[PDB]
């Protein structure tokens, strides 16, 4: 816990260093992780790093901040209902967050929520396509075939499935036709 | 001298209801100047001259809104949000020192209230404080300059008021989550802090982790296991 001292000594390149490290090992409390990383970033900013060395560090923290954004933006009601401590739950993984964003219990779920779930595939780190389907199918169900349409306009493609997805088909092909003209 | 004239004029611009947006705009301009020079009462005096209904008023002259007027309004609300933040801190402070069970009860009410007014300014909805929500407004570099400076002038100050308030009353875990707030990419409050102020902020939060450790909790106020 040297960061506490490294700060009082004005060694902020170093306090940023230990702070960033603790931030990475954090898994017990999301909120703790968040803070430590915010703390890490303040140290970096308030230190004497090179104008590029700095923009290089705040570069890669914007990258982690990009991941904690998903758990950060979990609906308060979804949380209220799974009865989870507003801010005492642990740093979830991408598998876990999709479960939630995809959970049928998440009523107010729209394109954004499923969108979030999709981007989350890239944060899996080693079957990804199955999920990609499960999460896609569940977007149409809420639409009672609007939204599966909107999720596609946002992504603006050969990753999605068609024939195998189906495995009421009237509109599926209709979109799988408007998709043709779109992707081409 | 050149300034006393303008504010003397606010009294005439407030006369005719048909020129209420103009009052609003010209009122904003002055206070932007005052606040730029830390003159909180100077600004508060101009403020009270706006008829406190002047916004519902402007909305009624439309019902058909011009960018410049849409902004004058948001900015007027901003400047209000900002004066309230300071008056409630004054109030809170007074009370933290009066020292005469209805007392503590009123104390928690004040603490909880200034906390909110502070966060109102720091996380001002839909863009942040002194930030236009409308890009289609007519070019005005002086205003744009002034508004950018107020975020540097007044925003960090409230951050420190806020830490105080929290620390002064043992909300030490929240104090450390100011770090979340300032470095948040949502708002980038951090890019209106000088390195001097970021340090000041860091050192204040240390004082807060020492206070947490003092309780058998980790530096961020969490349990050990």
């Amino acid at each position: 816990l040297s960061w506490l001292h490294e700060i009082n000594s004005q060694e902020l390149e170093k306090a940023h260093a230990t702070l960033l490290g603790l931030a990475n090992m954090e898994t017990r409390y999301f909120a703790k992780k968040k803070t430590l990383l915010g703390l890490s970033k303040l140290a970096a900013l308030a230190s004497d790093f090179s104008e590029d060395m700095l923009q290089e560090k705040i570069e890669e923290m914007a990258e982690q901040e990009r991941f904690l954004l998903h758990q950060e933006t979990l609906p308060e009601q979804l949380l209220a209902e799974k009865q989870l401590n507003l801010s005492a739950m642990p740093v979830l993984t991408a598998p876990q967050l999709i479960g939630l964003y995809i959970c049928e219990e998440n009523r107010r779920a729209n394109e954004y929520d499923f969108k979030k779930a999709l981007d989350l595939l890239e944060y899996i780190d080693e079957n990804i396509n199955d999920l990609k389907l499960e999460i896609l199918c569940k977007a149409l169900q809420r639409d009672n075939w609007v939204s599966k349409d909107s999720i596609f306009v946002k992504i603006l493609l050969p990753e999605v499935k068609d024939l195998l997805q189906a495995d009421f088909e009237f509109v599926l092909k209709a979109n799988y036709e408007y998709y043709v003209q779109g992707q081409i | 001298e050149e300034d006393r004239l303008k504010i003397d004029v606010i009294d005439w611009l407030v006369f005719d209801p048909a020129q209420r947006a103009e009052a609003l705009k010209q009122g904003n301009a002055i206070m932007r100047k005052f606040l730029a020079s830390k003159k909180h009462e100077a600004a508060k005096e101009v403020f009270v001259k706006i008829p406190q209904d002047s916004i519902a008023e402007i909305y009624n002259q439309c019902e058909e809104l011009p960018a410049e007027d849409d902004n004058a309004i948001r900015e007027h609300l901003c400047i209000r949000a900002y004066l309230e933040a300071h008056e409630t801190f004054n109030e809170w402070f007074k009370h933290m020192n009066s020292v005469p069970g209805s007392w503590k009860g009123h104390l928690d009410a004040l603490t909880a209230d200034v906390k909110e007014k502070m966060y109102n300014v720091l996380l001002f909805v839909d863009g942040g404080w002194m930030v236009d929500v409308r890009e289609d407004a007519k070019e005005d570099h002086e205003r744009t300059h002034q508004m950018v400076l107020l975020r540097k002038l007044c925003l960090p100050m409230l951050c420190f008021l806020l830490h105080t308030i929290l620390h002064s009353t043992g909300q030490y875990q929240e104090c450390l989550q100011l770090a979340d707030m300032v470095s948040s990419e949502r708002h980038k409050l951090y890019l209106v802090f000088s390195k001097e102020e970021l340090r000041k902020l860091l050192q204040k939060l240390r004082e807060s982790s020492l206070m947490l450790l003092d309780q058998g909790l980790d530096p961020l106020g969490y349990e050990i296991q």
